[PDB]
């Protein structure tokens, strides 16, 4: 058994973390106080769930989590929320004033006064780990803290924990809910500075999730709570193999191996099905073929893009519920003859499949209906570069006129760091085009 | 607990400043005693932005009242809300400034400014994490204009990493017949270009015209003008005073609103326009949206169709459908996209707060950083040059130590401002 | 008000659609880089399909189908036909064809396998390259391919074409096909025969005013002799087929054309359909056909951005607006196309 | 077509299906990073204070 530390950074990182730990606790039948009646090794263990929870002699299961925000409001909701007892005060860290939607204020200015404190808190958790694998880091691309502090944090974990895997859950910016017109700047800046430091990153575009919520949960105007409950089911899905008995993606190293053959191209597309409203009176339960087939519908992707117009390098399917191999193979057979699915030449065309028989858990009173079987596909497709293109274009439009740059220079960053980060993305959009197109 | 320090200066500044405190104090459930008697906890969650708590659960405006004559301050004191203000935060001289920027900035004002800063400092020191300052003042008189700008300069010396925000009242010969106002205002604008981060241009021209043409008030008073100012001020401070996502502090607003440091002069707008007289039909969300963007609802007398919007913030108050708000907001942009610079994507940001202002079921406040605001600065500039080219009235200023040179630099800086806006309207 | 942008200035057809839309007074044109548009009429190269359908509050439509190049590039077309099982190597309406590269994948070897069963059946053995040349002699083309630099196609040249009389002439047919956002396949009822003006000479292959029927390559060398611009339209050619051959256009040629068009576009439907996508596509194609003396139709090439013929711009461009656009963006307040659909049960 | 690596347990199972085969900054460099930024902020703030003193 090898431990994983989750780090949640900035409002988005934190609120998503909350949502994930709420779900993890329900999944593992851990209560709000941290007591777990089904655990019989009191005060200990090296069960699979212990990768994500530590234990006390009092019988208390505590996340291997650290939340960090540069303002206190949001972390104060955790400190006094329904899971207040789950966490040790020392795992919840806050500043007085936030990074004001500025990468540089979060990286250079405020990052400096807080980096050491957080590293020390992360060191306290690492020291309870007999075999730490590494970290899952949750943050927005567009916030000042989420972008700027996170990239600093990622450069340091590379230095102080060099042999250790680092995975991200990253919220990609969408105008329907974004709070700042500079998010494109922040997204590119943090992507640049963070790229070498992250082994595999799962991007979620708020646009995608927002629409899944409108279209499939009939929510007129989605809130963060709506969005996050959905995001947390995808996350749980991705991390289940680390917290449950199984033989697929049993350790963080395996995500890199199974999903990322070319290091810079480390951004697998997640697709999730079925998303079904809890208000829906009559619902026909969807077959293995039906939900597998849905994994190839752009409408169900965490990022809208068209995988028909690039190539695959790897593809995992992760199932929860009443699913057997035989049904999966028939589903896949049919789908291969119907759909456009092209891998790169230097890669087998094939799927790695993970089945957990326990069907998805849902938050009681949530928006999502209980379902008999669900699936999350993780595919490393060059089509996800459409998102990079979009972000870069917006960045070019603004930066051509130096609009808002003075806020960044104002915090000690140099105008040149912009064009250098944009060059890195320029080359990133090029790597993706080489791998995925021919003529 | 992200604290704002409010200062109000001179006649105008204190008039609109007191009005501000009356209106928000009512919105947060605070009575003239300083006692909270409201029925909701949204009212209190962020109260410490604008009020200090005191023993006996007392709420006390974080407000400094400055003038060089007492008249207006005596009026504040024996008025309704006067008891609410902290007595030692009343800081005043006796001589007055005679509508003379030079008296306010250089002579009479210098004698009084250190005392004001002592009070500011006392209020700063008991702030968990001060975000910055807001100032109310006119630019056409002497105290608010010249002393208020003097204060701004000194505050930035002591607190150079805090945000400075003004509600600056721009003069118009439709409202004042005092001949030197364009001087005092050009001299003030020079200061604001360099030393504020956000300035709400509240144009007495626009307020008068709204009162006469739209509200059908044949004889507008300062009371009618101010009712518009207080509504706008409640509106534009809503994201700072209530729980919220967007523009929830001064710095974040600044970051969203100011692409270039000198171009921080905002056109506010309000819907629905009302006189102080009951409004019985609530507005539909489409109506708010159309009205708030209407030129007739702008508090700065500029034609928005003569320029381009760099950034906009919109703030919708009351119980309504966010879905309809997004659809309408989106519909303004998509139907008039050409008025919104294409090189700042998604430049319009929208907030919704459930608590309405008193009087209304529904309201919208518009904050626009548009290049059409030049029209305001050109107007002041035309009035300035008409006198300045004959050095007229200058003796009132040179008699207090000023050189012509200083007028010439100021005119120049404001003409540069104007042409920079023009630059971006054509990009 | 609907809105749109224009990103291909040199498009004969879309120039005309810009005009017709404005003239409704319900469409407003924007500067090409303003992203808040309902409709894009896009550039021909590197059209930014990845930036489409991410504008909240805007249904967005574009006048190209991503992936369509696979039909419309000769190398890709050939490839697509051999490889797709629905078309297959069988395919009886496409000339035997091979993809050949310079030597600065390739199936040069497999080309010769057939070249020396036509030299070992001594029958017609004339081929054609992709600047373009016909030859009986394989290596006089292969040494022409490597001497030009691009990837090319070698195709069986149809030695027995139908020949219009008076004139002993040669022609191709161009048909204009519109595929909407629903993937309805719409054939425009007017096609055009792009004719030669100089008798077909089967013993000499350099004098190419008689072997190539291109509107340009005729002009720039008896242009206008039998009909304007070397363009025979359908009423006349139908009339000629009746008079000379006793048959109709519909029966002898047009069923075959409808068949080839459906087969081509149903083949790629799954790779390019926008039915569930976050932006919708339509596109005009120009299909080019040859007929042999046996009244057998053959597909030459598919054009991604065709031009119309002068006489027909006005009507076609109107049809594009009616079916491709106003279907998606209706107004307040006779059909020139035939719909290609066919559901046989087996 | 070809299933492989079949692994079964009480919780679930996993396998692979194959349709077709083929065909770093130092702690120092960072602390420096931060410190040059801060120096630049100090210069900028100093210049303003020099200007305000004028
Ligand atoms: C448009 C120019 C201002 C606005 C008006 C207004 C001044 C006012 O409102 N005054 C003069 C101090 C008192 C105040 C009003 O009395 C009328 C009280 C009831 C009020 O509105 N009081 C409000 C609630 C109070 O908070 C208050 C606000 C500011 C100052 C003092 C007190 O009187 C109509 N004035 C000068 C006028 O209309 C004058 N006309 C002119 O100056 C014309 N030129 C010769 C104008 C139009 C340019 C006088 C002939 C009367
Ligand atoms: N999905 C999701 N997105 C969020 C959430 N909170 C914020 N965002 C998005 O994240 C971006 C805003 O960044 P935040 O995470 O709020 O920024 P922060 O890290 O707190 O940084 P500062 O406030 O600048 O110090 C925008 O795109 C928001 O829509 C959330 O709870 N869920
Ligand atoms: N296999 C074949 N047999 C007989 N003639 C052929 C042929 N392939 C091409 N041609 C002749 O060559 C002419 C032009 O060739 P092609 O259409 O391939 O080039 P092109 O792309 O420059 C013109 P367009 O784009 O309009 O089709 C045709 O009109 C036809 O007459
Ligand atoms: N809107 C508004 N304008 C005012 C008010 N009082 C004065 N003014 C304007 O302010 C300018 C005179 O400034 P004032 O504040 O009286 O001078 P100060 O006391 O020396 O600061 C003129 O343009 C007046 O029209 C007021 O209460 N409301
Ligand atoms: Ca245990
Ligand atoms: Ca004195
Ligand atoms: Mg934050
Ligand atoms: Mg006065």
């Amino acid at each position: 058994m090898r431990e994983c530390i989750s780090i949640h950074v900035g409002q988005a990182g934190v609120q998503i973390g909350n949502a994930c730990w709420e779900l993890y606790c329900l999944e593992h039948g851990i209560q709000p106080d941290g007591q777990m009646p089904s655990d019989k090794t009191i005060g200990g263990g090296d069960d699979s769930f212990n990768t994500f929870f530590s234990e006390t002699g009092a019988g208390k299961h505590v996340p291997r989590a650290v939340f960090v925000d540069l303002e206190p409001t949001v972390i104060d909701e955790v400190r006094t929320g329904t899971y207040r007892q789950l966490f040790h005060p020392e795992q919840l860290i806050t500043g007085k004033e936030d990074a004001a939607n500025n990468y540089a204020r979060g990286h250079y200015t405020i990052g400096k006064e807080i980096i050491d404190l957080v590293l020390d808190r992360i060191r306290k958790l690492a020291d309870q780990c007999t075999g730490l694998q590494g970290f899952l880091v949750f943050h927005s691309f567009g916030g000042g803290t989420g972008s700027g502090f996170t990239s600093l944090l990622m450069e340091r974990l590379s230095v102080d924990y060099g042999k250790k895997s680092k995975l991200e859950f990253s919220i990609y910016p969408a105008p329907q809910v974004s709070t700042a017109v500079v998010e494109p700047y922040n997204s590119i800046l943090t992507t640049h500075t963070t790229l070498e430091h992250s082994d595999c990153a799962f991007m979620v575009d708020n646009e995608a999730i927002y629409d899944i919520c409108r279209r499939n949960l009939d929510i007129e105007r989605p809130t963060y709570t709506n969005l996050n409950r959905l995001i947390s089911q995808i996350v749980s899905s991705i991390t289940a193999s680390l917290r449950f008995d199984g033989a697929l993606n049993v350790d963080l190293t395996e995500f890199q191996t199974n999903l990322v053959p070319y290091p810079r191209i480390h951004f697998p597309l997640a697709t999730y099905a079925p998303v079904i409203s809890a208000e829906k009176a009559y619902h026909e339960q969807l077959s293995v073929a039906e939900i597998t087939n849905a994994c190839f519908e752009p409408a169900n992707q965490m990022v809208k893009c068209d995988p028909r117009h690039g190539k695959y390098m790897a593809c995992c399917l992760l199932y929860r519920g009443d699913v057997v191999p035989k049904d999966v193979n028939a589903a896949i057979a049919t789908i291969k003859t119907k759909r456009s699915i092209q891998f790169v030449d230097w890669c087998p065309t094939g799927f790695k499949v993970g089945i957990n028989y326990q069907p998805p858990t849902v938050v009681p009173g949530g928006d999502l209906a209980k379902v008999q079987r669900a699936v999350c596909m993780l595919s490393n497709t060059t089509a996800i570069a459409e998102a990079w293109a979009r972000l870069d274009h917006k960045f070019d439009l603004m930066y051509a006129k130096r609009a808002f740059v003075h806020w960044y220079v104002g915090e000690g960053m140099e105008e040149g760091e912009f064009s250098e980060a944009r060059e890195d993305m320029a080359a990133l959009e090029k790597d993706y085009e080489e791998v995925g197109v021919d003529s | 607990m992200r604290e704002i320090v409010h200062i109000q200066a001179g006649q105008c500044g204190n008039q609109i400043g007191a009005k501000f405190w009356e209106v928000i104090s009512d919105e947060h459930g605070i009575d003239p005693t300083g006692s909270y008697h409201g029925d909701s906890d949204l009212q209190l969650e962020r109260i410490n932005v604008y009020y200090n708590e005191a023993a006996g659960n007392k709420y006390v405006p974080r407000a400094i009242l400055v003038d060089l004559e007492p008249g207006t301050m005596d009026s504040v004191r024996s008025g309704p809300f006067g008891q609410i203000f902290r007595p030692d935060n009343f800081v005043f001289g006796q001589s007055g400034a005679g509508n003379n920027w030079a008296k306010g900035h250089y002579t009479e004002g210098a004698e009084l400014v250190d005392s004001v800063l002592d009070v500011v400092r006392k209020e700063s020191e008991s702030c968990d994490c001060l975000q910055g300052f807001q100032l109310t003042h006119s630019l056409g008189g002497g105290t608010g204009s010249g002393m208020g700008t003097l204060l701004i300069s000194k505050i930035r010396e002591e607190y150079p990493d805090r945000i400075m925000n003004t509600f600056s009242v721009v003069p118009s010969p439709k409202v004042s017949d005092t001949v030197v106002e364009p001087y005092n205002a050009t001299l003030s604008v020079h200061q604001l270009v360099e030393n504020t981060d956000e300035t709400y241009c509240i144009d007495n021209e626009a307020l008068y015209d709204i009162c006469f043409r739209t509200l059908k008030l044949t004889t507008p008073t300062y009371g009618d003008l101010n009712h518009l100012v207080s509504a706008t001020m409640s509106g534009v401070t809503t994201c700072l005073r209530f729980p919220g996502q967007l523009n929830a502090d001064l710095r974040k607003l600044a970051v969203n609103m100011v692409p270039f440091p000198r171009l921080h002069f905002f056109m506010p707008g309000f819907a629905p326009l009302t006189s102080r007289s009951q409004q019985y039909r609530a507005l539909t969300v489409p109506e708010l949206t159309q009205q708030m963007f209407d030129a007739k609802n702008m508090m700065a007398a500029c034609d928005p169709r003569h320029g381009r919007y760099l950034t906009v913030a919109a703030v919708f108050r009351g119980r309504m459908s966010m879905k309809e708000v997004d659809e309408q907001m989106l519909n303004v942009q998509n139907k008039n996209s050409s008025y919104f610079v294409e090189w700042i994507p998604n430049n319009v940001k929208t907030a919704v707060c459930d608590i309405p202002p008193r009087g209304l079921k529904m309201s919208a406040t518009f904050i626009g950083n548009s290049t059409a605001i030049q029209e305001l600065f050109k107007r002041i500039s035309e009035q300035f040059t008409a006198m300045f080219r004959r050095k007229a009235f200058l003796h009132w200023y040179t008699g207090e130590g000023m050189d012509e040179m200083e007028f010439t630099e100021a005119e120049s800086n404001m003409n540069d401002l104007v042409s920079e806006y023009q630059q971006y309207q054509d990009a | 008000m609907y809105t749109f942008v224009v990103r291909d200035e040199n498009s004969s057809v879309y120039a005309e659609v810009s005009r017709l839309l404005l003239a409704t007074g319900q469409w407003k044109r924007l500067r090409k880089d303003n992203p808040r548009f309902n409709l894009m009429l896009g550039e021909r190269n590197r059209l930014p399909f990845g930036r489409l359908g991410h504008e909240p509050g805007l249904v967005q439509l574009v006048n190209y189908y991503r992936g369509a190049d696979k039909l419309c590039r000769k190398a890709s077309l050939v490839k697509l036909i051999k490889t797709s099982p629905e078309l297959s190597e069988s395919c009886t309406w496409f000339p035997e064809s091979y993809v050949i590269y310079p030597t600065n994948t390739d199936e040069r070897e497999v080309f010769l396998a057939a070249y020396n069963r036509r030299r070992e059946g001594r029958e017609g053995n004339v081929w054609i390259a992709k600047g373009i040349l016909i030859s009986s002699e394989a290596s006089e083309l292969l040494d022409f391919i490597d001497e030009q630099g691009q990837v090319h196609v070698i195709q069986k040249y149809l030695e027995k074409p139908l020949l219009l009389e008076p004139g002993h002439r040669k022609f191709d047919i161009r048909s204009w096909v519109l595929v909407d956002h629903l993937y309805n396949i719409y054939l425009y009822r007017e096609g055009v025969l792009r004719t030669s003006s100089e008798p077909y000479n089967s013993a000499n292959f350099q004098d190419k005013t008689c072997h190539l029927t291109n509107h340009c390559i005729q002009k720039e060398y008896n242009y206008g002799r039998y009909e304007e611009g070397n363009e025979m339209f359908f009423e006349e050619f139908n009339q000629y087929l009746m008079d000379a051959l006793n048959t109709t256009l519909e029966n002898s040629i047009l069923l075959q054309i409808k068949h080839i068009i459906r087969s081509c576009l149903m083949c790629i439907e799954p790779a390019i359909s926008t039915k569930h996508l976050h932006y919708q596509s339509f596109q005009l194609f120009g299909f080019d056909f040859m007929v042999d003396e046996e009244l057998k139709v053959w597909l030459i090439e598919v054009n991604g951005a065709p031009a119309c013929a002068q006489k027909l711009y006005a009507e076609l461009c109107q049809g594009i607006v009616d079916v491709a656009i106003s279907s998606v963006f209706p107004l307040a307040d006779t059909s020139i196309f035939i719909k290609l659909h066919h559901h046989h049960h087996h | 077509m070809e299933v492989i690596e079949l692994n079964k347990c009480t919780s679930g199972q996993s396998f692979e299906v194959i349709l077709k085969p083929p065909s770093d900054p130092s702690l120092e460099e960072i602390q420096k990073k931060l410190e040059a930024a801060e120096e630049r902020r100090k210069y900028q703030e100093a210049e303003l204070l020099k200007h305000l003193a004028e």
